[PDB]
């Protein structure tokens, strides 16, 4: 997304678009991803928990456009789709909501870093940004409540990180949100991820590198009063990370 | 219901 602008692939490299094939053939878009390494893309669980069958998505990195080619796009199949084993769902919040995709091209190769395709580093250990940070979320989800259809090109914005004392605040989830979870919002409720954009990537620079540090997972509707985005804080992550890969 | 983000790609959506 709400908001924000839009975006080309080469401002976003890390950027994965994850499709779904149907029964039938058709072919449907899903969630967002970021690339990691070359081999790996970082997800959401959510994402994938009611259709896990791995050879039914489709990886793109280098894509800018929703239903079109970019040029110097890679096209990749799932070899290893890692769902976190104590991922739950709430009303509204989920949890330990991450997710991983070994990616691998029909020939067997992983990504080639390019112009397009870059991989996005990972955070160091219980080491995120101050509130009050501004970072960037991108994706393919909808701009507006009435879309029917997620917008063709991609969309980036930048929001706030808001305090875990500010978002478990009553009026805002009140304890619904963990400190596993990071917020984010625009001071004026004028921009925010929103469906379609789970999964993908909330950067910050942390000490001059662009840092992943959350996945989009949850928050009531979008752009609205005191309801932030809500992120896995993929700094208490690394371990699972570390572990599965 | 189950709409927005966490609700994708799901049979509830």
């Amino acid at each position: 997304i709400i908001g924000g602008e839009f975006t080309t692939i080469e401002n976003q490299p890390w950027f994965a678009a994850i499709y779904r094939r149907h029964r039938g053939g058709s072919v449907t878009y899903v969630c967002g991803g970021s690339l990691i390494s070359p081999c790996w893309v970082i997800s959401a669980t959510h994402c994938f928990i009611d259709y896990p069958k791995k050879e039914d998505y489709i990886v793109y990195l280098g894509r800018s456009r929703l239903n079109s080619n970019t040029q110097g796009e890679m096209k990749f199949e799932v070899e290893n789709l890692i769902l976190h084993k104590d991922y739950s769902a709430d009303t509204l919040a989920h949890h330990n909501d991450i997710a991983l995709l070994k990616i691998r091209s029909k020939e067997g190769r992983c990504a080639q870093p390019s112009r397009t395709i870059q991989t996005i580093a990972l955070p160091s250990m219980y080491n995120d940004p101050q509130f009050g940070t501004s970072c960037e979320i991108t994706g393919f989800g909808k701009e507006q409540s009435t879309d029917y259809l997620y917008p063709e090109q991609l969309k980036m914005t930048v929001v706030k990180l808001i305090s875990h004392r500010e978002c478990q605040q009553p009026h805002y989830y009140g304890s619904e949100v963990t400190t596993k979870m990071l917020c984010a919002a625009d001071p004026q409720w004028k921009t925010d991820s929103c469906q379609g954009d789970s999964g993908g990537p909330l950067v910050c620079s942390l000490q001059g590198r662009m840092t992943l540090t959350g996945i989009v997972s949850w928050g009531r509707g979008c752009a609205l009063k005191d309801k932030p985005g809500v992120y896995t804080r993929v700094s208490h992550f690394l371990p699972w990370i570390r572990s599965h890969t | 219901g189950x709409l927005g983000r966490g609700c994708e790609n799901h049979r509830c959506l």
